[PDB]
């Protein structure tokens, strides 16, 4: 329930298959990670409210909430939760996807598969999207994908 | 079964490294979520 950023583990031994974001009593992960599977959380269950694969997100316990976006000239900060390794802030000038509906910020950033769904932070710490769907150029840029609140 | 621990607060860090360049793509976004480069 608690705010703040979160390791996806899964169950022979355990593995982190991705990130997530608590905030406003809202869990936001990226589609890939879960398939909106329901995800525990000490003794309680979240169950998922939202989901859209071709925005490669989902939310749990509510609607998304996380509304800001980059205001395309400012460094940002991915907070990279990697497996086995503490939360690290990672700083960086996004490039930009161009597409036929409009720009996209994106970080060109390349870590563990895990790290799927850690958040990207403007300035004033407020979560402008999510890492982990991009594409190849052998360097990986993911997209900052963010959702509709 | 999938489970969540906590990793930290959502802060910016002042003393962060900085790396990663900032390349320009063009790209389309299919049905399925995937991202491809356009030419």
């Amino acid at each position: 329930t608690t705010d703040g950023v979160y390791r996806v583990m899964t169950r022979l031994g355990s593995t982190q298959v991705g990130v997530g974001v608590m905030q406003e009593g809202v869990f936001h992960t990226m589609w890939h990670v879960t398939k909106g599977a329901a995800l525990r959380s000490g003794e309680g269950r979240l169950d998922p409210y939202w989901g859209d694969v071709k925005q490669d997100l989902v939310s749990y316990c509510g609607p998304w909430k996380l509304d800001a976006a980059w205001d395309g000239l400012s460094e940002v900060q991915l907070l990279a939760v990697p497996p086995g390794e503490r939360a690290k802030n990672i700083q960086t000038l996004p490039g930009i996807f161009k597409t036929k509906d409009g720009d996209i910020g994106a970080v060109a950033l390349d870590y563990p598969a895990g790290t799927s769904g850690s958040p990207i932070l403007d300035k004033s710490g407020r979560v402008i999207g999510l890492y982990g769907n991009g594409v190849v150029i052998g360097s990986y840029v993911s997209a900052i994908t963010q959702g509709k609140r | 079964d999938m489970y969540i621990e906590r990793a930290g607060d959502i802060t910016w860090e002042k003393d962060a490294e900085v790396t990663g360049n900032s390349p320009r793509l063009d790209v389309a976004l299919d049905e399925s979520g995937d991202f491809s480069l356009v030419e």
